[PDB]
């Protein structure tokens, strides 16, 4: 694959400031620092899905941001889930670093494991300065409780332990991370339970509900991701 | 195998490059 | 979704 190779460098040209120097001194380098391969988490039966969460996104981390401006695993969101799940056994054994996304289909073929626990994508749409912004996150529910696994440029914007007592109070606090650096929450987009079947013929409803957050208000918007809870129990 | 020695330097390079964009 | 953020 040569072609998306000099497509990677020459793009990097462009956007660091000094970037013919940077690829340079990288691919005439002899000796580099050789990169250990992250071991895949296996668990157990007897850690607690808890444990087993913070393993998952410590995995995860261990990939790193891509910060190279080009993505090593497209993604069409339209694929069944038993392709994505292909595609993430791949991620596993090429180790390169990933973006949010990426980190969604990530999150479900490590939890695929553990059908005690409910999965589901969350992604916003955040206004700044005249721009939009995307971000998608994995919602997980465990005995009640929800959190969030994913991967982000902000700490606050990815890991939540399975903590909060409602999908409210866990949307609320993206929201509040949001507003930390002025990013006003626009839309929240959230999917159905994703089946634990690896090997399922059938897409990932990445839209079940839409909200918009400001059409809507504070309290027709909690009773808005009360309502999406509620038909994840379905 | 003339495929693995290739993909280690090409991932050696992933992140040395991730390294310095960061 | 590409920003992240």
């Amino acid at each position: 694959d040569e072609a998306t190779w000099e497509r990677m460098w020459k793009h990097v040209a462009k956007i660091h400031p000094d970037g013919e120097k940077v690829a340079q001194r990288i691919r005439g380098a002899t000796d580099l620092p050789k990169i250990p391969i992250p071991s895949v988490p296996t668990f157990q039966p007897s850690t607690p899905v808890p444990e087993r969460l913070e393993a998952v996104q410590r995995y995860i981390r261990e990939l790193q941001y891509n910060h190279t401006g080009t993505q090593f695993f497209e993604i069409k969101k339209s694929r069944p889930l038993t392709g994505l799940m292909d595609l993430a056994k791949e991620m596993t054994k090429e180790a390169l670093p990933i973006k949010c996304l990426e980190a969604v289909i990530l999150g479900i073929y490590l939890t695929n494991s553990m059908p005690t626990l409910e999965r589901f994508p969350i992604s916003f749409k955040t206004y700044f300065s005249g721009n939009y912004f995307r971000h998608i996150v994995l919602g997980v529910n465990f005995a009640g409780r929800y959190g969030a696994l994913g991967m982000s440029r902000r700490e606050d914007l990815m890991y939540k332990p399975p903590a909060f007592r409602t999908l409210s109070e866990l949307v609320l606090d993206f929201e509040a991370a949001y507003g930390r650096c002025w990013h006003v929450l626009k839309k929240v987009k959230l999917g159905q339970s994703v089946s634990h079947d690896p090997h399922s013929v059938e897409q990932i409803e990445w839209k079940h509900s839409v909200l918009d957050v400001e059409r809507l208000g504070r309290d027709d918007f909690r009773k808005e991701l009360e309502r999406h809870a509620r038909d994840m129990r379905l | 195998s003339a495929q693995q020695e290739l993909k280690q330097r090409q991932r050696a390079e992933i992140y040395a490059l991730n390294r310095v964009m960061t | 979704e590409g920003e992240c953020y």
